[PDB]
RNA sequence: GGCCAGCAUCAGUUUUGGUGGCAGGAUAAAUCCAUAGGAAUGUAGCUUGCCUCGGUAAGUAUUAUAGCCUGUG
RNA sequence: AGAACUGGCGAUGCGGGAUGAACCGAACGUAGAGUUAAGGUGCCGGAAUACACGCUCAUCAGACACCACAAAAGGUGUUAGUUCAUCUAGACAGCCGGACGGUGGCCAUGGAAGUCGGAAUCCGCUAAGGAGUGUGUAACAACUCACCGGCCGAAUGAACUA
RNA sequence: GCAGUCAAGCGUUAUAGCGACAUUGCUUUUUGAUUCGAUGUCGGCUCUUCCUAUCAUACCGAAGCAGAAUUCGGUAA
RNA sequence: UUUGCUCCACACAAUAUAGAUGGAUACGAAUAAGGCGUCCUUGUGGCGUCGCUGAACCAUAGCAGGCUAGCAACGGUGCACUUGGCGGAAAGGCCUUGGGUGCUUGCUGGCGAAUUGCAAUGUCAUUUUGCGUGGGGAUAAAUCAUUUGUAUACGACUUAGA
């Protein structure tokens, strides 16, 4: 769906002489907490070896987006499940958010790779600071200074069987 | 201009049916293969991401940290 | 909203211009088509020749009087479409089709009527620039319809008429505009313009 | 009479300082302005005179105008409110008879019976001297 | 996909590397402390039995080439970059073909061996011609006339396809013999060459032309100024 | 990858002018007018000033911009067909059967009438293209030439005659019979 | 009093709108204001090359006769 | 194919999969109202020619059972990625020039000079130039490219993956 | 078919094991010499149509294709 | 086949069933382009303006629309005649001259409405194989039977006979 962004901090029970077990915190995006969570014991029990019966969630809190209107490039370093392994992809996405980004990486995984959520590993996203960085043309190609660009062939909308007169395109 | 006859796409129920069973004969046949078979059995950071060098010094950071966090 | 729609056939795609004129038929409404011989179809014109190729071949065996009636004309192609959207072996879809009438060209009345469009089934509004596509004339004529020649001379003809005919009905709305705008600074029409007309 | 002639087209363009109508949504029939491009089919827009929240919002719900003026890229909201004011966007979209349609068919919706009553007489009045004009001319 | 496939040959030398240019930026920066004067040579279209006569000839002294950047920035782009005092001035003159001459001996023995030597050389384009050639009417000869016929081979029939095609010249083959039907007129004297008549001079080896090397300046490591030669540059 | 903007660049010189609406080009120059019907592309022509002319396709892929190339490139053709014209010079050549190659009119209609191809009794006729003249060669044997402001309809009718002359049922690496485009250039040869 | 209906006030089930008061989160993030730094897809100003009476092509210049970004409050 | 266990069917109608012994929903008194399951909402046909991001043009696409044809084979179709390289002391294409000397290296042949063959395949001068990549000659000649340079000026090539 | 060889890949940090395209040996040796058990369903006459996996006729491409003739291949019922 | 047949006006009469209930309101062409207005040196011309839906335009007040008194203007509109032109794709329709005869809500007045009882489509629009009135217009053919054989199983076909 409309996808957010938590902070899931969890741990380890407590045992006997060893208390105050290490906390471990993950950046998650999902639809809601359920799905957070279910994510972050995934992920938790794929790296160590702590299981959800026997860890704790500590925390789980919603991040915003800083500057949620502020248009910005994201370089979003993925790797997705594969029969020989896990293959990295690096995207770059033009937006004004973080979980927008995602949510157009997911699309295009979608569409293109015709991959999955559960398939679709997220590692790291970042903001691009200076656009002498940005290297992929189909973004670069909007960086460019003065940029305007007509919309040729505009197709408007009719809200009635028949019509009275023949139609334009202009724009 | 004579065009030929075109092949049927209209699905046949005993066809299916028989197409059914045998991808299940075929997955039975796979995974007694995969249980009988002897054969021996991390690609990092990609090259077109921008803050390699920070990754990498984060690593290199977490390694000298850690190799002193066990000994003392 | 008329008691009769006649819809100019030019530029429409031929599977959306039938699908809304079976629904405008089975929900009781009169339509005439004209100009048949405008239509498009989408794809290329040796993909099109080639349906209507596979279609000929189609016959019954033992009496070719029997089997499939491939009939040429664009709007019998056309009227194909519609019937097969169209329950037609029922009492209702044979009332429903009886609502409909499909012409090549302009014929009287029809060419003094007003003509409206369907913007659903429109080429220019629903093929994306680049597509290729095809015309019914041209596809009936390759597939052995023999009148495009004649049905050209009548609409050329037709075409002048209607000219002369628009020529001066502009004389006429540019009198009347001019009429109308020299009241426009009188106290009703300050009244109507503050009552938005 | 040796030069030569190419035909225009003139498109509006999508560029920063262009002035859009929004027709679906929260703030439809509002204008706003594109602060900055997103892509080719999503843009920036700021609408503060009218209300219209600072969103990225997609092409396809908005619809170009003529009217286009000066605004860095990227620029605030207070920026923005400060170069719609000193350009007059509002004034001189309300001259074009775009909006003064809209304008007259929210009026003509906003209109009561006696109203319609009204518009009728006063229609004959109007027809009546014209068509004793339009038959001497 | 639809891309132009590269042709693959199977040969036995590689491309040199940026190891062979270091090398030679090397070998220039070495001959500059090693020598006293560095002169500057124009040496455009000039064949490898005449270079390597006047390498022979210049025995005891350097001559080194290569590509012109690779040169100039040796000897420094700029007076921030210079390898030595004074010589961007000197990186900055050359220009094509750049050849430097490392040496020890005298300017005047420099400049009266460049303004006395010449060879022959092959007419190339744009160029004034150097004589009027016309190919006589009837059987061609390997020399076109320059030669009795008597004394001269016909020319070989394999290559009437490329006289006729590459040369635009109207041939046609009898009993295995080049021929035309009228005299043809190649260049005339006092004209500027093209590629075509160029090509066609040189298959019928005229070499009328004469090949002087160009001297644009040397500069002298004690008195670390630069003077300008303005040898065969007319 | 559906770049935002690509544009090309025709140079128009002195003494020609382009009329160019709905895609729909008139080039006129010394040597006459040519029209072009491009309205099966969509592309977008402006004007910059009186010696160039710009095309452009906004938010295309790799077939139209193809298409925006050869656009360019049929502009510039036609230029150059109305600057300095076109002129294909074809040689006919025979071994035994001397190959005779005039000029006909069949109720106003110019056709180039070949006679005696590999002994022959069969006429073969070839019409001459609107606004293509044929001329024979003087003081050269058996040329052929064939000039005019259409590139395209100059070698079309270039190679109508060369293919009215197909040798048959032979082989063509003994008969060498026919009549071949020798040379392709410009009219004018003022340099 | 037999047949068919209309309206009003209720009861049971259900469907579809308008509007009010509260509570949580980074006690939303934003916007806005103030303040300190910063750079370019470099705003004003200046210099040169020569350009249709100054519109530009390239250097300088961090707010100026536009603005933007980040941190903090 | 032989064993263990568990489900469905025969004795069972209803909705859907166009149609159906084992597929998807759901089991059944007679009715009214509401909401749904599975499956669907261009027309036949009750229900958005809804909204949004991408991909694809097939000289009989596809709207399928995930088994086979199927070699993860072939393609100068298209898109997105991965890893190596080259690069303003000059990216890919293009044009022009150079492409040398011992030397016509030895044997062999009527002839064989880099280019019918058999074995060596070196040295010098270079910016670079094979005891030669091909065309070509009876042998030579001539052209070419392996390689280098000049002009041009900004990205480009290769191999894999989906 | 059986047995073996090579290695573009596959597999791996234990040069184990799978393995495309190629290739060898037997069948099968050198001078163009000199019929062997269908255990249960076959063929006609008259007459129509269909497939193309094309023998001929039509048009093409290649080949030491001179001509003539022929071979291989393409579209085509 | 007890004056049959057909239209022209006027009465009475019944009638209007795939579904009237203000009006189906006429350029062509393009859509990476157009429409309208205006000007010139008439074009692939210059300048201006419009789109972003018909949410329009025209019509629409009066016992389902009555009876009368005026004012202003010489307009609008219905009907029966009358003048002329055009339209053959299935024209059966479009424009137009003249007088006559009604209405006019362009503006100002005066009378009438009731009880269909608080709603019940509450019946309103062309054609009329029926009659009566009447002024005019015109007085056939086919088949069976007989006959021919250019035909034929029978029907049919093709001939002939006041
Ligand atoms: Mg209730
Ligand atoms: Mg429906
Ligand atoms: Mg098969
Ligand atoms: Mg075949
Ligand atoms: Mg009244």
């Amino acid at each position: 769906a409309h996808f957010k962004e938590y902070q899931v901090i969890g741990r380890r029970l407590p045992t006997e002489s060893v208390p105050e077990p290490k906390l471990f915190r993950m950046r998650i995006f999902a639809s809601n907490e359920v799905i957070a969570k279910s994510r972050y014991w995934y992920f938790l029990q794929k790296l160590h070896k702590v299981k959800k019966a026997s860890g704790e969630i500590v925390s789980i809190n919603q991040i915003n987006e800083a500057h949620p209107t502020k248009v910005k490039n994201f370089g979003v370093w993925v790797r997705y499940d594969s029969r020989s392994g896990t293959h990295n992809m690096y995207k770059e996405i033009r937006d004004v958010s973080r979980v927008a980004a995602v949510e157009t990486l997911y699309q295009d995984m979608a569409a293109r790779h015709r991959a999955r959520f559960r398939s679709i590993h997220i590692l790291k996203v970042a903001e691009i600071e200076k656009t002498a960085d940005v290297k992929r043309q189909y973004v670069k190609q909007f960086l460019t200074k003065d940029l305007k660009f007509p919309l040729p062939h505009r197709v408007q909308k009719s809200t009635k069987t028949f019509s009275y007169k023949r139609p334009s395109t202009f724009y | 201009m004579r065009v030929r006859k075109r092949q049927s796409r209209r699905t046949s129920t005993k066809l299916k049916e028989g197409i059914k069973k045998k991808a299940s004969a075929h997955r039975k046949k796979e995974k007694k293969m995969a249980k009988k078979d002897v054969t021996w059995r991390d690609p990092g950071i990609p090259s077109n991401f921008p803050y390699k060098a920070k990754i990498l010094e984060e690593i290199e950071a977490k390694k000298m940290k850690d190799l002193e966090e066990r000994e003392l | 909203v008329e008691p009769v729609v006649v819809i100019d056939g030019k530029g429409h795609l031929v599977g959306r211009l039938a699908s809304v004129v079976a629904k405008q038929l089975l929900n009781g409404q009169k339509i005439v088509v004209v100009r048949a011989e405008e239509l498009n179809i989408s794809g290329e014109f040796f993909r099109n020749k080639l349906k209507y190729h596979d279609f000929l071949r189609k016959a019954t065996a033992f009496n070719k009087t029997r089997g499939p009636f491939h009939f040429r004309a664009p709007s019998r192609i056309f009227y194909k479409a519609l019937r097969g959207m169209v329950s037609h072996k029922t009492a209702r879809g044979k009332a429903a089709l009886e609502r409909l009438k499909v012409f090549e060209g302009i014929p009287p009345p029809y060419d003094k009527k007003k003509r409206v469009v369907v913007p659903q089934a429109l080429r220019v509004l629903r093929l994306k620039p680049g597509r290729k596509y095809t015309t019914l004339g041209k596809l009936s004529t390759s597939v052995g319809w023999k009148y495009e020649d004649v049905v050209a001379k009548l609409e050329a003809k037709r075409k002048v008429s209607s000219a002369e005919y628009y020529a001066k009905k502009r004389a006429f709305t540019k009198k009347v505009a001019s009429a109308n705008a020299t009241a426009a600074e009188s106290d009703v029409a300050k009244q109507l313009a503050a009552l938005g007309y | 009479s040796t030069d030569s002639i190419v035909k225009a087209s003139n498109w509006r363009l999508v560029e920063v300082g262009r002035v859009v109508l929004i027709k679906k949504g929260q703030s439809a029939g509002k204008l706003a302005a594109i602060v900055e491009i997103i892509d080719q089919k999503k843009v920036l827009i700021d609408g503060p005179k009218a209300g219209v929240p600072r969103q990225a919002i997609n092409l396809g719900q908005v619809v170009l105008t003529p009217l286009t003026f000066a605004l860095p890229r990227g620029a605030r909201t207070a920026t923005v409110s400060k170069k719609w004011a000193a350009a007059a966007v509002c004034e001189k979209w309300a001259a074009s008879s775009w909006a003064k349609k809209i304008a007259q068919r929210e009026r003509r919706a906003a209109l009561t019976d006696f109203e319609r009553f009204q518009v009728m007489v006063l229609r004959k009045q109007k027809r009546y001297t014209v068509k004793k004009a339009l038959a001497k001319a | 996909r639809s891309k132009r496939s590269k042709l693959v040959t199977l040969a036995q030398t590689d491309k040199k590397g940026r190891e062979n240019k270091e090398r030679i930026f090397d070998e220039v920066r070495e001959a500059l402390d090693t020598y006293r004067y560095v002169w500057v040579l124009h040496l455009d279209d000039v064949r490898t039995p005449v270079l390597q006569e006047i390498r022979t000839s210049w025995a005891g002294s350097k001559l080194i080439m290569g590509k012109r950047k690779v040169l100039q920035k040796a000897l420094g782009e700029k007076r921030e970059e210079e390898y030595k005092e004074n010589l961007y001035q000197l990186s900055k003159l050359c220009s094509g073909v750049t050849g430097l001459l490392f040496t020890d001996e005298d300017v005047n023995t420099v400049k009266e061996y460049f303004k006395s030597y010449v060879r022959s050389d092959y007419s190339r384009p744009n160029t004034k011609a150097p004589l009027t050639f016309t190919i006589p009417e009837g059987i061609v000869y390997s020399r076109g006339g320059q030669i009795p016929a008597e004394e001269d081979v016909p020319m070989i029939h394999s290559l009437e396809p490329t006289m006729r095609n590459k040369f635009e010249i109207p041939t046609k083959i009898k009993a295995g013999k080049i021929t035309i039907d009228s005299p043809y007129l190649v260049c005339t004297e006092g004209e500027k060459l093209d590629v075509r008549q160029a090509l066609i001079l040189k298959q019928f080896g005229i070499a009328a032309s004469e090949f002087k090397v160009k001297v644009s300046a040397y500069y002298d490591n004690d008195s670390s100024t630069v003077e300008s030669t303005n040898i065969n540059m007319e | 990858m559906k770049y935002i903007q690509t544009e090309q660049q025709i140079e128009v010189p002195e003494g020609v002018t382009v009329s160019i609406k709905s895609r729909i080009v008139k080039v006129v120059g010394p040597r006459g007018t040519l029209t072009k019907n491009l309205k099966h592309i969509d592309v977008t022509f402006t004007k910059v000033n009186n010696q160039l002319i710009k095309v452009a396709v906004h938010n295309g892929g790799r077939k139209h911009v193809a298409a925006l190339r050869t656009v360019k490139s049929l502009v510039d053709n036609m230029i150059t067909g109305v600057t300095k014209g076109y002129k294909y010079k074809m040689r006919y050549v025979y071994a035994h059967f001397p190959i005779n190659v005039n000029i006909v009119e069949k109720d106003g209609a110019k056709f180039i009438e070949v006679r005696n191809f590999l002994g022959d009794k069969k006429i073969r006729n070839v019409p001459v293209r609107d606004g293509v003249t044929i001329e024979f060669s003087t003081n050269v044997k058996d040329e052929i030439v064939l000039s005019g402001n259409s590139v395209e309809d100059v070698s079309q009718n270039a190679a109508d005659l060369q293919q009215i002359c197909r040798v048959r049922n032979k082989d063509i690496r003994k008969f060498l019979d026919g009549i071949y485009v020798s040379h392709k250039g410009f009219i004018t040869e003022d340099l």
